[PDB]
DNA sequence: TTTCGGGGGGGCCGGGGGG
DNA sequence: CCCCCCGGCCCCCCCGGC
């Protein structure tokens, strides 16, 4: 509707609306007739469709009515301590499946089991997972488990063994362009050629970010009211991408090799609010794909960029990390 | 359960019911069978990695000893139940100190996943085990021995469950393919065994997914391509091409090749790193420094990936690490 | 099939103080106390499976004869031993009036006393002091430091040492003779080597063999009993070349099913107890092992991490 | 509906449930054309509770096909506490049911309370555990048994029952002392309800835990007398007779060692 | 009232710098019924909270500025009693969960959810008495939230988007986890230019009738603020008060006490490099930390003051910046800040 | 100092039983 | 109708390696 953001408005309603996860969606659709759904472990990068996929699977399995009494959803917003796992989850798994109605039986497959969805399971402690092990194993006849996570390494090995793994691939301009184009057409968004491809390249595997950026660009165009196609320049501006002139200036200052000049330029640059991650990514793209650098230089710069990115991922100070990275590059 | 066994996941549908259906643990199975057949069952400690057949083995042993009604003649406790010091003091002691209800016999207590129990409960269990040995025996199952107190380990006979050998996995796969009307090629079986890492759960889950992937399972044979598609794992040819490009091409060509290989099938960098590490393990390097640098840098990259981060930077880091490490061969 | 047979550990549990091997001086002292009575408050300490509970029970039985039922109060970790229990039940038992020969006293046996809380130990003090004329206390523990100093001051310290290879061989041969077990010298050597001074484990493995293979030779013993993984980890850490370390890790530890957390913890312990290596080098190796352990606890329990740990250790030792 | 069983007052069912709610947690009811047979086992697997309620106890009972309902006793008690004791109580179930409906109806007013309790998947058999020819069988007023059990439990956590020719002995040995109660068979025509009867084939001697007997004696509120059947190598059977049914406790004796 | 607060604009049309951002905010507020969750990131003191309030005033009425403070109870698993101060208006609620430290998660799992799971009674401007609009929750210092609280925010942001919209403000997106950034529309808030700061200061001076010899004085204040407009206004007020409301070309630039202490520490470190100097530096660090000076701020200012020393060479500065990066990472992952600060000072002393 | 979980020990409160 | 016994929450405090 008009009162919902595009990300929620265009959330897939059925398994056929998932864009580029066929390697798992095909098996999930097969289970509709097979009726032997195994324990599932969905994992992948942010905004790939895991939650949408499980919700659509439940929708198609039980229908709008029977779903509520057949699904138990727990996420990071709910307490999931060892006691909760040992009592509430166990009690729900021990219950008999709710009786389907005639409507449900004649119109939906109605498999003879219920589903417990532990979304964001990577946030659960190891003790809770250990408690879940035998709960899932014992009552498989009437219950099936779905664990959704971003970092699969956070799931204890026994649980990963018990579950069938599904890796959700990153969504890029090659496999997700169709969905973005469909959304743009349904929203009557006018864009220049390559704008959607640029959006998907900037999002870097996250379709939610791409849809949000498209909505922001559409809002800007509507406010302007000029009846002109959205260009890639404003798309880059909305995404926080540093202008190429600024990147070239930074590269030139680094090539100069003077500590004071680099420090002054970085101090001026940090006042614009550019995110350190975007700057590091752009510098990596510029340096790795440049032919005017030797193998040794690229070998060193790759490790320098990796170290800076790892440090930034820990929530450090952007100014200090960026200055250190630029100084180290200038000394190569 | 509900409906029938055909609705169960394959990992559960094929759970062994007798000791003759447990594969790959011949020594342990033979020893335990001899123990039960001669009335000399000691306290048991089954230590092993995931999906090796410990729970199945103990359940089958209990079924053999007590028959179908074994569920009502044994006391099974796992991490899903409360096993505090009070539980040990009251419930376990009462069970071990009392006679059977349904039929005469000795008492069996199965402390599955005993590595998740507190130290106080383990200490309380010592004299319970020692005092009621005449009529009760204890079996404890573990994946991590460091979590079990030395006193408890001293009281139990240890049986180690090795990772499943390849021939046992082939036999189980043959049985499954006989039950499920499926056709599997030798290359597909080789890839499945390679990726299983000695876990039967992985074998069964991947086989079920492969069957679901086939358009016409009755007359369609699972090939290595099907396995790699369902599992989303790199093909060996892709790993070899990536490694050859990294070790024999310029930086731009290596970057292009890595990007193309990853984009063609949407592979994850972590799987590529694992495959390259496996390939390089067999390489005969002339200098220890090369191996040291490879191992350290690749471990750092894997740890960084475990926490997320930029994927392109991580791929470039892998390329640079391999190049720098191999530059030491000279 | 439904009739269990008594394990040899319980079947051949020494019933007299003369059947206990090891700690000759302390055992003879206990025999002298039994002969002459006047047992003092005592604390027996040691490591698992050396004969502490057996010694205490044998001493109590020999001292009290047929009055064992009324004169002995046994409490262990499996029983509730809180402050209220100490104040009520133990105090009542100490205050009880019982007729015994001139040289005998009532005995309170607090097995696994290290698990008792500080408050109960505090409450036991004046009970021990005031009623010593009729009651005596025997504690058995694995870690003496858990017992508070006031209680240790009131007791006689008996720190049992590990059984030598000779004592283990003697007891094993006695059991073999009483059971008519076919064996070879190499089989006994393997059993004692794997026992690591633990009598209980030695007897358990000896029964497992014969119960499963009849003849106790080194081979048959090693088809069920695995060589202690601490020794394999020590060999891995002391290997001269990194290739040898990695080969040991792959073949003897990873391919056998040992978990990464177990391997890293064992590496920590072994490095802590490597007397032949300089302390600073050991500290650096411990730092590297701690890094690897922290990574493993986060969830990255991969063979690559252990290989990197070995590579860093070899880098340190060069 | 598949199954419909009416109690004139909810009090009877509440008292029946209260008789064994403190010893077991999960119960399984099998309802047929002959009535309701329920079984439950304690966590320690030392006590078994078997309840039988005949069709005569219901104002109106109808059960077309046998139905099995596995439930948790604490939830059932919580639900029952929500209904008044003076209202008719109807248990309703359907084919392959997923829940049991409790209907509290007050004929005085138009107040109807519907409570749905979700069933749990429990696949188990009753095994019809009952030994053919017990070594000894006695019966005596429930008040005397309860008094003896309460008196002896204060001295020890274990109670020994010995049956010999015209002699029933309850013994307890503890830290502060010991107690022994000896009773002989006797019959009084003036008040036969106070008589105790015994029939003995072989002498018996069995030890039991005090806590389990303390739980068992709670069933004295359902019957004025209690029957104890004792046999070596078999669990002791304590039976309280209802108007048209029974409540049985099978207690495993302690190992003699 | 202070000039910094007395002259804060209260509407989008009243903004005076970063006109492009103002146009973007107007475009976002044009059709607010489908406004996504917003995350404004930018340097401190630039006007992020002012712009958020202006956006809310553009969406709702001026009533967004009629604020009131309430106190909310919370109970932990151990029965500990915690208080949270909530600033609320008839249209939005403002919260700073980081005030409860590691307990912030509870606020996300109890308070926010409670707002998003229920409707509200609106007896003003609504005929039926029930609100027909989504409620806005501002989360201040969102970068201070623990990972558990951020994880808890995830499904709450999606399930109840029809009833709740979140507007978060931060000085750096590095501590924000990837899913939360993916769930938000990111808005960069650049610092005002020197000329814009000078214009604002000149307007304030004209309004306050402050005698100014030359406008360059304002310019001198603008550079000293390093793009921080709040600092600029407060420094202007302090300078005016320190010169009888009459500023001259020689009016010295006033620096805060903690900055002076950090500069003195830098001078001490440069001059003296010894263990006793390290002990004195530890005492100074303890004094700074005991008076609510964040450790990260201390490390940043000390690093930049050291890098501003003219007597140091390039190698020393490179070593200093490398150590600063390493120990900033250490601080991000540690509890005792004094330990990491002392380690950094010792490493710098060794390098010099 | 302290971000859970377990364990122990004390103080109330209240159901039930007895007089 | 009132008093006493003794089960169950409820709360507070203290470890947590070999
Ligand atoms: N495969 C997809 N197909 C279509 N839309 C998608 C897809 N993936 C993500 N989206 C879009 O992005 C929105 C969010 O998708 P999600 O299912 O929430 O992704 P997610 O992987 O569950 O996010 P995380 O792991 O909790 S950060 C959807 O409502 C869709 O609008
Ligand atoms: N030796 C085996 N032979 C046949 N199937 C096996 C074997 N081991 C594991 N499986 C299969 O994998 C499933 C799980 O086996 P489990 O007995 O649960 O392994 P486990 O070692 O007890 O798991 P952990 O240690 O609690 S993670 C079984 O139902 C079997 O289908
Ligand atoms: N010195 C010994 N001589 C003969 N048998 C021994 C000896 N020590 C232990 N055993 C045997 O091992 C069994 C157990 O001995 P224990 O007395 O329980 O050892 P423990 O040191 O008290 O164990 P802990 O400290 O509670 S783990 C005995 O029944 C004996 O059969
Ligand atoms: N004249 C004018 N003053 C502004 C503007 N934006 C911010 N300010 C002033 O700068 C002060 C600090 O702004 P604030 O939003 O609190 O900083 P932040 O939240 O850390 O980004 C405010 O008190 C305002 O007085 C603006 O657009 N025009
Ligand atoms: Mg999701
Ligand atoms: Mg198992
Ligand atoms: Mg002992």
């Amino acid at each position: 509707l008009a009162q919902q953001p595009w990300v929620e408005k265009y959330r897939p309603k059925n398994l056929d609306e998932v864009t580029a996860q066929d390697h798992a969606v095909t098996v999930l659709k097969k289970t509709l007739k097979s009726a032997n759904l195994p324990h599932m472990l969905f994992y992948g990068p942010p905004g790939t469709g895991k939650t949408s996929t499980i919700l659509a699977l439940t929708k198609e399995l039980y229908g709008p009515d029977l779903m509520k009494s057949r699904i138990l959803e727990l996420n990071a917003s709910d307490e999931r301590g060892i006691s909760i796992v040992r009592e509430k989850v166990k009690n729900f798994a021990r219950l008999t499946v709710s009786k389907p109605s005639k409507h449900d039986l004649e119109n939906y497959p109605c498999p003879p089991y219920k589903i417990i969805i532990l979304d964001e399971a990577d946030s659960m402690t190891a003790d809770a997972q250990s408690a879940l092990r035998r709960t899932m194993e014992t009552y498989s006849g009437v219950t099936r488990f779905c664990l959704i996570c971003n970092y699969v390494t956070r799931i204890i090995d026994p649980l990963a063994s018990r579950c069938s793994k599904f890796r959700f691939k990153a969504l890029d301009a090659s496999n997700a362009i169709d969905r973005l184009r469909f959304i743009s057409e349904q929203e009557n968004v006018k864009c220049d050629d390559g704008v959607l491809e640029r959006i998907l390249d900037i999002s870097a595997g996250d379709l939610r970010r791409g849809i949000t950026l498209l909505q922001s660009a559409s809002k800007g165009a509507q406010y302007l009211g000029d009846g002109k196609n959205i260009t890639s320049t404003q798309v880059e501006e909305l995404a926080g991408v540093v202008p190429h002139d600024i990147l070239i200036e930074i590269v030139e200052k680094v090539k100069s090799g003077d500590f004071d000049e680099i420090k002054k330029y970085v101090n001026t640059f940090m006042k614009s609010g550019w995110s350190a991650a975007s700057v590091v990514n752009q510098l990596h793209e510029y340096y790795i794909t440049n032919d005017n650098f030797d193998t040794n230089f690229k070998n060193q710069i790759s490790w320098l960029l990796f170290t800076t990115d790892s440090r930034l991922n820990n929530g450090t100070n952007e100014h200090i990390q960026l200055l250190n990275l630029l100084v180290k590059i200038s000394q190569l | 359960e509900k409906r029938s066994k055909e609705n169960l996941p394959w990992v559960e549908k094929y759970r062994p019911e007798t000791l003759d259906e447990v594969y790959g643990q011949n020594e342990v199975i033979t020893t335990v069978r001899k123990f039960v057949d001669e009335g000399k069952l000691p306290h048991l400690l089954f230590y092993g990695p995931p999906g090796t057949g410990k729970t199945s083995t103990i359940v089958a042993l209990a079924r053999e000893i007590y028959g179908k009604n074994y569920s009502n003649m044994v006391l099974e406790l796992n991490a899903s139940d409360d096993r505090g010091i009070d539980v040990v003091r009251n419930q376990i002691k009462d069970f071990a100190s009392t006679r059977q209800i349904f039929s005469k016999g000795f008492k069996l207590i199965i402390l599955d996943e005993a590595d998740a129990m507190t130290n106080a409960a383990q200490n309380a269990l010592r004299r319970v085990i020692e005092r009621y040995t005449k009529n009760t025996r204890f079996c404890v199952l573990a994946n991590y021995a460091h979590k079990l107190t030395p006193a408890l380990l001293s009281r139990c006979t240890r049986f180690r469950f090795q990772p499943l050998p390849q021939e046992a996995i082939e036999r189980r796969i043959a049985n499954v393919l006989v039950h499920e009307k499926l056709k599997l090629s030798p290359n597909a079986e080789k890839a499945l065994i390679e990726l299983s890492n000695g876990d039967m759960r992985r074998v069964l889950n991947v086989l079920q997914s492969c069957k679901a992937t086939l358009d016409n399972p009755d007359e369609d044979e699972i090939s290595d391509d099907v396995i790699y598609e369902c599992c989303g794992a790199p093909r060996p040819s892709d790993l070899k091409a990536v490694l050859k490009s990294i070790l024999e091409d310029d930086w731009g060509t290596a970057h292009y090749t890595l990007n193309k290989v990853r984009s063609a099938k949407g592979l994850a960098l972590i799987d590529l790193i694992e495959g390259i590490v496996k390939i390089l393990e067999d390489y005969e390097l002339q200098n220890e420094e090369t191996r040291v640098h490879l191992l350290t840098k690749l471990a750092d990259i894997e740890y960084s990936i475990s926490k997320g981060g930029n994927d392109q930077i991580q791929g470039s880091a892998v390329i640079g690490a391999i190049k720098a490490s191999f530059e030491n061969e000279t | 099939t439904l009739s269990l047979q008594l394990p040899w550990v319980e079947k051949y549990r020494p019933q007299v103080l003369s059947d206990i091997v090891g700690n000759k001086e302390t055992i003879d002292r206990l025999q002298q106390i039994a002969k002459d009575g006047n047992m003092p408050h005592m604390i027996i300490s040691g490591m698992p499976g050396i004969g502490k509970t057996t010694s205490v029970h044998c001493l109590a039985h020999e001292l009290l004869g047929r009055s064992y039922a009324d004169g002995v109060l046994e409490l262990n970790a499996s029983d509730d031993r809180g402050i209220d229990v100490v104040r009520n039940q133990i105090k009542h038992f100490a205050q009880k009036k019982l007729h015994l020969p001139p040289g005998k006293h009532k005995i309170v046996i607090l097995d696994e006393a290290d698990s008792m809380t500080a408050g109960a130990q505090q409450a036991l003090r004046r009970t021990m002091e005031l009623y010593s004329n009729s009651t005596r206390f025997a504690f058995a523990c694995n870690q003496s430091n858990k017992i508070i100093e006031p209680l240790q001051s009131r007791c006689a310290i008996l720190r049992y040492s590990k059984l030598s290879d000779e004592d283990v061989l003697k007891r094993l041969l006695q059991i073999i003779k009483l059971e008519d077990v076919k064996y070879t010298n190499d089989g006994l050597e393997a059993i004692i080597f794997t026992a690591e001074g633990d009598m209980r484990q030695a007897i358990n493995n000896l029964q497992s063999t014969v119960a499963g293979h009849g003849l106790v030779n080194a081979d048959n013993v090693f088809k069920i009993v695995d060589s202690p993984h601490p020794l394999i980890v020590k060999k891995m850490l002391l290997a001269s070349n990194l290739e040898d370390s990695i080969q040991i890790l792959r073949t003897d530890l990873w391919k056998k099913g040992y978990s990464s957390i177990d391997i890293v913890t064992t590496s920590f312990r072994v490095t802590k107890n490597l007397a032949q290596v300089k302390e600073s080098v050991r500290l650096e190796m411990i730092k590297e092992i701690g890094l690897t352990h922290m990574r493993i606890l986060e969830g990255v329990g991969t063979y690559l991490q252990l290989a990197s740990m070995l590579a860093k250790i070899h880098k340190l030792n060069n | 509906s598949m199954l419909e069983a009416k109690f004139e007052e909810a009090s009877l069912f509440k008292r029946i449930i209260d008789g064994f709610k403190d010893c077991v947690q999960l119960v399984n009811f099998q309802c047929k054309e002959d009535g309701i047979i329920a079984q439950a086992v304690d966590d320690s697997r030392v006590l078994l509770v078997s309840l039988e309620i005949g069709v005569e106890a219901f104002q109106e009972y109808r059960c077309d096909h046998p139905v099995t309902l596995g439930m948790d006793l604490t939830s059932l008690s919580k639900i029952l506490r929500c209904g008044n004791n003076t209202d008719t109580l109807t248990l309703i179930a359907d084919n392959t049911p997923d829940s049991i409906i409790l209907l509290f109806e007050d004929t005085k007013k138009d107040r109807i309370a519907e409570y749905s309790l979700k069933l749990m998947d429990i696949d188990a058999d009753f095994l019809k555990i009952e030994e053919l020819q017990y070594d000894s069988t006695l019966s005596l007023p429930s008040s005397e048994f309860s008094k003896i059990v309460r008196d002896l439990s204060q001295l020890s956590d274990s109670i020994n029952i010995m049956i010999t020719k015209e002699t029933i002995k309850f013994v307890a040995d503890g830290d502060i002392g010991s107690g022994s109660v000896i009773i002989k068979p006797f019959v009084d025509m003036e008040h036969p309800e106070t008589s105790i009867k015994l029939e003995m084939d072989q002498p018996v001697d069995l030890t039991f835990g005090a806590k389990y007997l303390l739980d068992i004696i709670k069933g004295s509120s359902l019957s004025d007398r209690v029957g104890i059947r004792l046999s070596s190598e078999a669990p002791a059977l304590f039976q309280f007779d209802l108007k048209s049914g029974f409540l049985q406790f099978f207690l495993a004796p302690k190992f003699n060692d | 009232s202070l000039w910094v607060d007395k002259y804060r604009p209260k509407s989008l049309n009243a903004l005076s710098h970063n006109e492009e951002l103002t146009n973007f905010l107007k475009s976002l507020s044009d059709q607010p019924r489908d406004l996504p969750h917003l995350l404004l990131y930018g340097p401190n003191g630039t006007g992020k909270k002012t712009r958020c309030m202006a956006l809310l005033e553009s969406i709702f009425g001026p009533g967004v500025y009629r604020l009131k403070i309430d106190v909310r109870q919370f109970v932990t698993a151990s029965n500990r009693k915690l208080e949270l101060n909530v600033v609320s208006s008839p249209y939005h609620l403002e919260i700073t969960p980081s005030d409860m430290g590691n307990n912030d998660r509870i606020v996300i799992q109890e308070l926010l959810k409670e707002v998003a799971q229920m409707e509200q009674v609106d007896f003003q401007d609504s005929k039926d008495g029930l609100a027909h609009r989504y409620k806005c929750v501002i989360i201040n210092e969102a970068n201070s939230l623990t990972k558990d609280a951020q994880a808890a925010l995830r499904r709450t942001m999606e399930k109840y988007s029809k009833n709740i919209r979140l507007i978060m403000v931060c000085d750096s997106m590095s501590p924000i986890i990837a899913p939360i950034k993916s769930r938000c529309l990111l808005i960069r808030c650049p610092a005002p230019s020197d000329s814009e700061i000078s214009t604002i200061l000149s307007d304030v001076v004209t309004n306050e009738r402050i005698q100014l010899e030359t406008k360059d004085i304002l310019k001198r204040i603008a550079q000293a603020s390093n793009g921080n407009l709040r600092v600029s206004l407060l420094m202007l007020e302090s300078m005016a008060l320190n010169n009888e409301l009459a500023l001259k070309s020689s009016s010295p630039i006033i620096k805060p006490d903690w900055i002076i202490v950090i500069h003195k520490l830098t001078r001490k470190i440069v001059k003296e490099r010894s263990v006793n100097s390290l002990i004195e530096c530890r005492a100074v660090l303890y004094d700074l930390l005991a008076h609510c000076i964040p450790a990260n701020i201390i490390l940043k200012e000390l690093t930049f003051s050291l890098l501003d020393v003219e007597t140091l060479n390039t190698t020393n500065k490179s070593s200093i910046i490398e150590y600063s990066s390493v120990f900033d990472e250490r601080l991000s992952l540690g509890n005792k800040a004094i330990f990491h600060l002392e380690g950094f000072i010792a490493k710098v002393m060794c390098c010099l």
